[PDB]
């Protein structure tokens, strides 16, 4: 059953699964914790950045596409500056040619189409990242969750990486509040920078170890590493 | 869409054989039995029509194949590859001979581009040998009268006689102790409906065999006259009627 | 995919259609001078945003697709729709006839299952709408198999979804308006739901109609959703 | 066509294929490289088996690349004409645009690349040789002589060897080579090199070959002669204690 | 290399207090042959845009097609697409100008002169103009061909400068491009008495005018001109 | 064997994790930034010693504020070094500045992601990873003096002190006590050259281990055998008085 | 545009203009005809400004490249060369360029190439080129000496520049000087037409065409 | 086109010995003239030994070919050979020296052997040749790509049994008619049938052009080699 079947995207199991995508899927759970949420007018991406040494920088997951749209990465880090480069060049067309801001909803149907195609060539392999992709459009804020297999959902809030089921339980329960923080940035981010803390065994978040990122009605998508989430911690 | 199997389906094995061109040998083993004989004056090609259903009109599939006005073939193995080879050959001896030359292929020529169309089915990517062989006689001003057996492999070799397909051991056995050097084009006509009716289970008749010669020129099949020096097709295929005229005598 | 089985099966297309009864429930349902589609969608969690993971796509302006199993899949397939029929109207000038439109759609699907190199695809598709000459209705599978149909049903909850189906086809012979199936399919939707109970569902409408919507694909939204969301909450109790 | 990857990662970090590439090299006949204060001289032996052949006409085992810098090998013969095919390429091209003759440096660093391209391409095998490069900079007296293998890998050496049986010779050159005393000329350099390969060929007869560079592109081979009162030398005056 | 075939002479337009106008007339000139008489030039988008276009009318009707396309794209995968991610006026023109121009650059121009007219979601209104050069302006009127010449002058009179537009009624834009239509058809050869006229307004959206004609000529004076100089009967 | 870029039940690249492994029997690499600069050294390692051991160069100028050491299969950094130059130099013809250190970086690891056969959303031109590691050190005006490490999975880390090769394990360790921000560059100098000869299999000479640095100032050179040497009678005679 | 560029006992005498003209149109009166490309080598620009410029410092990009591969400076024979091979590749597009490549190496010495867009390429002693060349001819080859010092060398250089931008309409401005040594340009300043002709006049005695 | 662990090609190795099993081919070397020789595989009366050319092909008017292996491989690379013979002599307006001509055939078998995943050709070449610089040449390539230059030398079945009576019997100062008899002997010694008759047998020479100062290739008529064959005393 998993014996014959796991040897590339372009075998089906005898149970219909797809081991190659499922697989995938396994580095994502193996990457660090990411948090997203959002109100009507922000939407926040919060992040736990990982080093390999105490020696090392903490590496970065959270990646901007265009003024108005971000994401946040957990799984292959190099997988999702590929998809970034993508997103970035589908946002840059749109104002180009049509003087349009990409509605983050297109966002996720072309992340979706791309990811698609790695499962199903022979010789190609999926992605292997998880994204969670925050902005303010044209209709107002919005989180998307993608998934190597190119399934995308809409979502008030979500988590990903390891752990995560900790922090998507209390955002589950939180959701009555947090939806409502309207015209506040930092009680966002502090029901986000909460949400990430059920998500640790680890240790107590530190100025190094903590990425967040802010979009919204008159807010470009802005990234705070360092001494600027201090006053979060 | 695009192809995975870009590399030879035909390779050596430990031993040096070259196993897909043996196993397409094999299939030439279990093919109906043709024949070719050469004579003075013309060559014999001859073979059996097995007919796959008595519903079948067995006249609608011709096994003896006119390739230039003076040269036929006839094969035993793979029918359907025998029939795509045939619209190959045709295309090469126009291709690689007639729009160069203005004339069609002495014999020996042609053979060696079929020759040529089967050993590449032998080393290219994702492809595997014909499942066929070739007999292929001729004539042509400067080398006369010829007769070839063209293999899997893409060998080829000149005959006086011989035959492929199931019988053959015992046809090439009845045919060395028949053949001779001074043998008239209806001799060698009389000795393949001879050995080929040791080869035929059911009815032999002029409806069951299938029979081809390259003998003279026919310029009542030219379809014009008014040039000298053309003369028309030596190859001709015996009627059903022409057959069992030989065959009361036999 | 290539690969005949000793007895002229294929197996890679027969694990296929595991992926798609592995999948969400979806319908369609033709009426007197339209077609119904309706899909199960499962809400994994409160934080999916309500009405907001559409399923149901619309190919050129008169043509809807629903479909069951790798979403991912069916979305690939509805841009190669989408291709084929505007390479159709750029020609032809005239809109994409159904069974013209279910034909490239069939032969795409088809391809997927000559080479070697490829898998087919983890879907089945319900998909029509209006032509020159009346509503079609039509599913297609793994195989590239599609036949026209009454009313149609994949995914998990497809055996019911049928059984139900089949129910109206004898109750109606008499050609079901168009605002009768899209309250019928609110309800057959509900009927198949019985199966993945322990999670909650949203119900997604849409509908191609002559004299509803002027043979344009249109979402079923506001009081027209609710009101078959009513019927359906009424005929299941 | 095909593109198909045959040179890959094991589990415990080799590349397999570049790694049966050296076996090759190492069945190969051996070949020895040395260098002079004023000179670099290279042997290499011709295999016993087959003794019928015609010495005029078979390719020789050092081959010119330009006129100031040679090349010899170990490992597969057809390969090797590939390399030497392209770094005769690079080197007309060079003078072409440079001005100037390659550099052995510069040479060695070409072939080698080659090399290594094709332990990273799909569809190709690596080279099953080994080259031992040697000459002149142009307009310069100091020797140079450089080795690469299948992997790319390149280094200059004050004496080298490779092929079969290589690593007795090389035992032998560690023993000695005085890299503060290299041999002062061209007639002692030789002596050198063939008592190194005498250590592995067992009679050698026309065995053992040599060719000598000298600055300047003065590139000469020795013939049987030449060789013979070298072999005659060596085990006469090595003999009494 | 290419030159105009069957052509459709001015378009013009201008900008009034709530909303836009623009008129072409319905003739599809073959060089000086009047061959078709129910041409209309005037295409609307969706309901807010109407897109006005001169030059050769085997290009124009290639950019009917592309307009239409344009909005089955626009209505895929986007719930939105009758409301908030409707298409606006300067998404198609920035479209047609990003085609215009790339076509120039490829040597083979789409031989028009285009005006897009309508109104933003945000109440604005839309005036701009893109030909075959792949030139584009704005201007509180806009005229191309004849039009230029000699509608604008007298649309002038009424939109000078910006700060005329609040004090501009709908009755009078309207009259004034009525009035250069009438002009247009007395000093151009290629002009004819039936044009289309449509009205974008914030308030009314859209209104489209077919089968309008020429009203109110001044004839009469003709026959009291005799010869071209001396002749008195 | 099955594929070359085929994921592991753990998700896993397969081909990335063996190439770590090649990484790791190299020779030793070391890396230390300071505020006065970043110190780079190797082991030299040679095979036989009749190899001159100064043409094994395993420190590269790459441009003059950038420059790298290398670490696993050696021949493989040849392309990665040739794609550094040209960006480098490329850039600075675009725009009339120095490049980054970190685009820099990121560049060589785009190259490095370019393994497989042309992965459909695209190309690739190489069938294997990269079998080295890089140390890229430089200067810059937004970041100052910078240290990567460049890994054949196309991913990078900045760090303050790094070790690659056979030793790495041990010489990590090491750096985590002795690094500190205040170092100077003679201080970081003769760290590098400490830990090397604690983790060498000969002993560590001029010519088995090879010193460089970079400074805004003289930006990157690779020092001559003699004045390494004179860091080695120093550091001698600082361990001999402790 | 004129540019000169001279072999002699104490090196090499670089020269140039500093005008830009479209047309009859004065576009620039203080443009830079030199590209130091390292501190041993230096080119010079005539014809297209943009196809010099453009080209040149390209030039500079791959001399550099040379460097960091070969581990030392390019020759003035060989950078020449990149030079010519990339025009040559052009030829008949319509690049237009004049320019000479000057510079000292060990193994060559002081080295005078002249390329251009043609795609001839000559070494030589003595060039001058562009629209002046003819005029800052005339001054130079009648006063040119091997034996002359750095000074007077210096001077010929500033002086020919100084003819050429009198009576050429399509050279003027100011000149740039510089001397290419062993160790190796310095660059000996731009000099201003409008004060230098006034000042050559009065201490030379020249210029006597002139009134005032 | 792969390496074993032990360093070698499988395919090539392989097809070197399918071609061990092919009519042996012998090559002789004289001062004034090149004999080549060939048995026929096991053939059959009924075989037309007039129009048959199997083992032996013309390269250019000064060079020719013995053949092992498959037949439908070796026409391939006769083909080319033909054509590259050609365009040297289109270039230079000079005959090909017989060394490049095998170079180039021997670069087209390594190439097999290092890319593009397709079998290597089983074919061994003995190549016969007259040239200006060299005079009269002998080389034999393999399947490897592989070439060397001999006095005298045989390929396909019973090499080694051949090889060893041509290393004991050949000598420097033969003239072409020793070594008629030389070649024709060793094939004798070495046939796995009863007797060396005409029919299985395939004969050339390269000479000094009966009396001219110009080159000859004569390829035996079947009835030739029988006289051939009675003058040698093998009857
Ligand atoms: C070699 C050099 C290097 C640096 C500085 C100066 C020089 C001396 N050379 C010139 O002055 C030449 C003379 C020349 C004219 C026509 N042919 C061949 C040679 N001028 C140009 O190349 C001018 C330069 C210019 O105007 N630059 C603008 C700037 C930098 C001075 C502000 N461009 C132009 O005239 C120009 O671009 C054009 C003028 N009309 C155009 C229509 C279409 C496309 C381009 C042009
Ligand atoms: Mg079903």
């Amino acid at each position: 059953f998993r014996n014959n079947y796991d040897g590339d995207t372009v075998t089906f199991s005898p149970t219909g699964r797809l081991f190659q995508v499922e697989y995938a899927l396994e580095a994502i759970k193996q990457g660090s914790v990411t948090v997203g949420l959002r109100s009507n007018t922000h939407a926040v991406l919060v992040a736990l950045k990982r080093n390999a040494d105490e020696l090392s920088s903490y590496q970065k997951k959270i990646i901007k596409c265009d003024e108005h749209m971000g994401l946040s990465l957990a799984g292959l880090a190099p997988d999702a500056r590929v998809l970034s480069n993508y997103l970035r060049q589908q946002c840059n067309y749109s104002s180009l040619v049509f003087n349009r801001k990409l509605a983050v909803e297109r966002a996720g149907h072309l992340l979706c189409d791309k990811a698609q195609k790695n499962t199903q060539s022979y010789g190609g392999r999926p992605y292997g990242v998880g994204l969670l992709i925050i902005g303010y459009d044209k209709s107002g804020a919005h989180l998307l969750e993608f998934q190597p297999s190119g399934n995308v959902t809409e979502l008030y809030g979500t988590a990903i990486g390891a752990r995560s089921q900790g922090a998507k339980t209390y955002l589950e329960r939180t959701l009555d509040t947090f939806i409502k923080i309207d015209g506040n940035p930092d009680e966002l981010i502090k029901a986000g920078v909460e949400a990430i803390s059920q998500s640790l065994r680890d240790e107590s978040l530190t100025v190094d170890n903590l990425s967040i990122a802010i979009v919204g009605k008159d807010t470009p998508f802005t990234i705070y590493d360092g001494e600027a989430v201090a006053k979060y911690i | 869409m695009t192809d995975r199997y870009s590399f030879s389906l035909t390779t050596f094995s430990p031993s040096g054989k070259l196993g897909q061109i043996d196993y397409a040998l094999t299939a030439v083993k279990q093919g109906v039995t043709s024949l070719g004989i050469k004579a003075t004056n013309g060559v014999v090609i001859a073979t059996e029509k097995k007919s796959s259903s008595p519903l079948a009109m067995s006249e609608t599939l011709s096994k003896v194949s006119l390739l230039t006005p003076d040269i036929g073939a006839v094969y035993s193995g793979m029918g359907p590859d025998y029939r795509v080879l045939v619209d190959k050959s045709r295309k090469v001896a126009h291709t690689s001979y007639k729009r160069i030359y203005g004339e069609y292929p002495p014999t020996k020529l042609l053979v060696s581009e079929v020759a040529k169309i089967m050993q590449e089915a032998t080393q290219s990517g994702g492809v595997r040998p014909f499942g066929v062989s070739l007999l292929i006689a001729g004539h042509d001003e400067f080398n006369g009268f010829s007769l070839y057996q063209v293999d899997p492999s893409g060998s080829y070799f000149p005959w006086k006689a011989t035959a492929i397909g199931k019988g053959s051991v015992a046809a090439k056995t009845f045919l060395e102790k028949r053949w001779n050097d001074e043998l008239e084009l209806e001799d060698a006509i009389h000795i393949a409906l001879l050995t080929l009716k040791e080869s035929v289970e059911g009815e032999f008749n002029g409806d069951t065999i299938e029979l081809a010669i390259i003998g003279d020129e026919n310029p009542d099949l030219l379809g014009y006259t008014g040039i000298p020096t053309d003369k028309g097709p030596r190859f001709r295929k015996l009627t059903s009627q022409e057959i069992n005229d030989r065959l009361e005598a036999l | 995919n290539s690969v005949f089985s000793p007895d002229g099966r294929n197996f890679q297309v027969e694990y296929a259609v595991k992926a798609v009864e592995n999948g969400t429930t979806s319908i369609g349902i033709k009426c007197n001078d339209g077609v119904v589609f309706a899909v199960e969608k499962l809400i994994t969690s409160k934080l999916l945003v309500p009405q907001k993971n559409v399923k149901i796509q619309v190919v050129d302006r008169h043509i809807g697709c629903v479909y069951s199993g790798l979403i991912p899949d069916g979305r690939h397939l509805v841009n190669r729709g989408r291709e084929e029929a505007a390479s159709f109207k750029k020609l032809y000038k005239t809109p994409i006839p159904i069974p013209a439109f279910a034909d490239r759609l069939g032969q795409y699907v088809q391809a997927h299952t000559l080479y070697n190199s490829v898998r087919p695809f983890g879907v089945s598709t319900i998909f029509g709408g209006v032509d020159k000459n009346g509503a079609h209705l039509y599913m297609l599978e793994p195989s590239g198999s599609y036949w026209g149909y009454k009313g149609a049903a994949t995914g998990k909850g497809r055996q019911s979804a049928k059984a139900e189906l089949e129910k109206l086809v004898d109750h109606h012979p008499e050609g079901l308006s168009a605002r009768e199936a899209v309250k019928q399919a609110a309800k057959i939707i509900y009927l198949a739901h019985e199966d993945n109970k322990e999670k909650d569902f949203e119900l997604e409408i849409s509908w191609c109609s002559l004299s509803e919507t002027n043979g344009l694909h249109k979402f079923v939204k506001g009081d027209l959703l609710q009101e078959a969301i009513d019927f359906a909450q009424k005929e299941i109790n | 066509g095909y593109d198909r990857a045959l040179s890959i990662f094991s589990p415990d970090g080799h590349i397999f294929q570049v790694e049966y590439a050296l076996e090759a090299v190492k069945r190969g006949t051996c070949a020895v490289g040395v260098k002079g204060k004023n000179c670099v001289v290279l042997g290499c032996e011709r295999r016993s088996t087959l003794k019928l052949q015609d010495t005029r006409i078979t390719p020789s085992k050092v081959s010119k690349i330009d006129s100031h810098v040679v090349l010899s090998f170990s490992g597969l013969n057809a390969d090797s004409r590939i390399l030497i095919e392209k770094a005769r390429v690079e080197a007309q091209s060079h003078r072409l645009t440079l001005e100037d003759p390659v550099t052995v440096e510069y040479l060695t660093r070409y072939v080698a690349g080659v090399q290594q391209r094709y332990t990273q391409s799909g569809g190709v095998r690596p080279f099953g040789v080994s080259t031992l490069i040697a000459g002149f900079d142009p307009r310069d007296d100091e020797p140079k002589l450089y080795q690469t293998e299948p992997s790319g890998i390149y280094s200059s050496w004050s004496a080298q060897t490779i092929g079969r049986n290589s690593k007795t010779v090389r035992e032998f050159l560690e023993k000695n080579y005085d890299r503060k005393e290299p041999p002062a000329t061209v007639e002692e350099c030789v002596k050198l090199t063939v008592r190194s390969l005498l250590e592995v060929v067992q009679t050698g007869a026309k065995n053992i070959e040599i060719t000598v560079v000298k600055p300047d592109s003065d590139i000469v081979a020795l013939s049987s002669e030449e060789i013979n009162q070298y072999v005659t030398q060596i085990e006469q005056e090595k003999q009494e204690q | 290399t290419q030159q105009p075939i069957v052509t459709g002479t001015s378009v013009i337009s201008m900008k009034y207090d709530n909303g836009v106008i623009i008129a072409a007339d319905n003739l599809g000139s073959y060089g000086s042959l009047l061959r078709f008489n129910g041409v209309e030039r005037l295409i609307p988008v969706g309901d807010n845009t109407v897109v006005g276009i001169s030059g050769d009318i085997s290009d124009m009707q290639h950019i009917e097609r592309l307009l239409k396309d344009l909005v089955t794209e626009n209505a895929y995968d986007n719930p939105l697409a009758d409301a908030e991610e409707a298409l606006e006026p300067s998404y198609i023109f920035e479209y047609l100008a990003t085609v215009m121009y790339q076509r120039r650059s490829k040597m083979n121009p789409l031989w028009n002169a285009i005006i897009v007219a309508g109104v933003q979601s945000n109440g604005d209104q839309f005036l701009r103009y893109v030909n075959l050069l792949g030139v584009t302006y704005s201007s509180p009127t806009l005229a191309t061909g004849f039009g230029a010449h000699m509608a604008n002058p007298l649309l002038r009179k009424v939109v000078d400068r910006e700060s005329d537009i609040p004090k501009t009624t709908v009755q009078v834009a309207e009259e004034a491009i009525v009035n250069a239509m009438r002009v247009l058809y007395y000093r151009d050869a290629r002009s004819s008495r039936n044009f289309s006229l449509a009205i974008i307004d914030k308030n009314t959206g859209l209104t489209f005018k077919k089968n309008l004609q020429v009203e109110n000529m001044k004839w009469d004076f003709a026959k009291d001109i005799k010869g071209y100089g001396t002749q008195k009967i | 064997d099955r594929g070359v870029s085929t994921f592991s039940p753990e998700g896993r690249l397969f081909q990335v994790e063996y190439s770590l492994e090649a990484i790791k029997l190299g020779s030793t690499a070391i890396g230390i930034a300071t505020k006065e600069g970043v110190v780079l050294g190797v082991e030299k390692r040679a095979t036989s010693p009749l190899l001159e051991s100064d043409s094994i160069e395993k420190i590269v100028e790459i441009d003059r504020h950038i420059g790298c050491a290398m670490s696993g299969l050696t021949a493989d950094a040849r392309s990665m070094i040739e794609h550094a130059r040209t960006a480098a130099v490329t850039h600075n013809l675009y725009y009339d500045e120095d490049i980054n250190v970190e685009s820099l970086t990121q560049s060589v690891c785009d190259l490095a992601l370019r393994f497989g056969e042309g992965a459909s959303g695209e190309e690739r031109l190489m069938s294997r990873p990269f079998g080295v590691a890089l140390l890229i050190a430089g200067h810059d005006a937004d970041d100052g003096y910078q240290l990567f490490h460049a890994e054949p999975s196309g991913t990078f880390y900045r760090y303050n002190a790094k070790a690659i090769g056979s030793g790495s394990e041990g010489a990590q360790a090491e750096l985590l006590n002795e690094w500190h921000s205040s170092l100077t560059l003679k201080e970081a100098e003769l760290l590098v050259l400490k830990i090397l000869k604690q983790v060498m299999e000969e002993k560590l000479d001029e010519n088995n281990a090879q010193l460089s640095c970079i400074t805004k100032q003289d930006g990157f050179k690779i020092y001559d055998n003699e004045k390494t040497a004179e860091l080695i009678k120093e550091l001698k005679e600082k361990e001999a008085a402790e | 545009t004129t540019t000169l560029a001279f072999r002699f006992q104490g090196g090499i005498i670089v020269a140039v203009d500093s005008r830009a003209t479209a047309g009859n149109w004065v576009a620039s009166q203080t443009v830079k005809k030199v590209i130091e490309i390292n501190p041993f080598l230096l080119g010079t620009m005539a014809g297209g400004a943009a196809d010099c410029q453009f080209w040149e410092t390209w030039l500079g990009s791959q001399c550099r490249l040379h460097e960091l591969r070969e581990k030392e400076r390019i020759s003035v024979a060989a950078a020449s060369k990149i030079l010519s091979n990339l025009v040559y590749q052009y030829k008949g597009a319509g690049l237009s360029m004049g320019t000479m490549i000057c510079g000292y190496t060990r193994k060559e010495g002081p080295t005078i190439y002249y390329v251009d867009s043609d795609g001839t390429r000559l070494k030589g002693d003595i060039f001058c080129v562009g629209s002046g060349q003819t005029f800052a001819y005339g001054v130079l080859d009648s006063n040119y000496k091997w034996d002359l010092s750095v000074e007077d060398a210096l001077y010929l250089g500033k002086r020919s520049i100084l003819a050429a931008a009198h009576r050429d309409a399509y050279s003027g401005g100011s000149v740039n000087l510089y001397h290419v040594t062993e160790d190796g340009w310095i660059y000996h300043g731009n000099h201003d037409v409008g004060e230098l002709f006034w000042k050559v006049k009065e201490e030379e005695g020249s210029f006597n065409n002139v009134i005032g | 086109t792969i390496f074993s662990p032990e360093g070698r090609l499988y395919q090539v190795e392989y097809a070197l010995e399918s071609i061990s099993h092919a009519g042996t081919a012998i090559g002789i070397m004289a001062s004034d003239g090149i004999v080549l020789a060939a048995e026929r595989k096991v053939t059959s009366t009924l075989l037309e030994q007039d129009t048959s050319t199997e083992k032996l092909y013309k390269l250019n008017d000064k060079i020719a070919v013995a053949v092992a292996g498959l037949t439908a491989d070796a026409e391939i690379l006769i083909n080319t050979a033909r054509i590259h013979a050609q365009n040297y002599l289109k270039t230079y307006n000079e005959d090909i020296p017989v060394e490049i001509l095998v170079r180039r055939l021997s670069d087209i078998k390594q190439g097999y052997t290092q890319h593009g995943g397709l079998r290597p050709f089983g074919v061994s070449f003995i190549y016969a040749g007259y040239d200006d610089r060299y005079g009269y040449q002998l080389y034999t390539s393999n399947p490897s790509g592989n070439y060397t230059g001999w006095k005298a030398i045989s390929v396909g079945a019973n090499t080694s049994a051949a090889q060893t009576l041509l290393q004991m019997d050949y000598k420097d100062d033969m003239k072409v008619d020793d070594a008629i008899e030389l070649a024709l002997k060793t094939l004798s010694k070495t046939t796995d049938s009863s007797a060396l008759t005409y029919d299985r047998l395939e004969f050339a020479t390269i000479r000094k052009g009966a009396n001219d100062g110009e080159v000859y290739q004569k390829i035996f008529k079947p009835q030739e080699i029988k006289d051939i064959l009675v003058k040698t005393g093998i009857t």
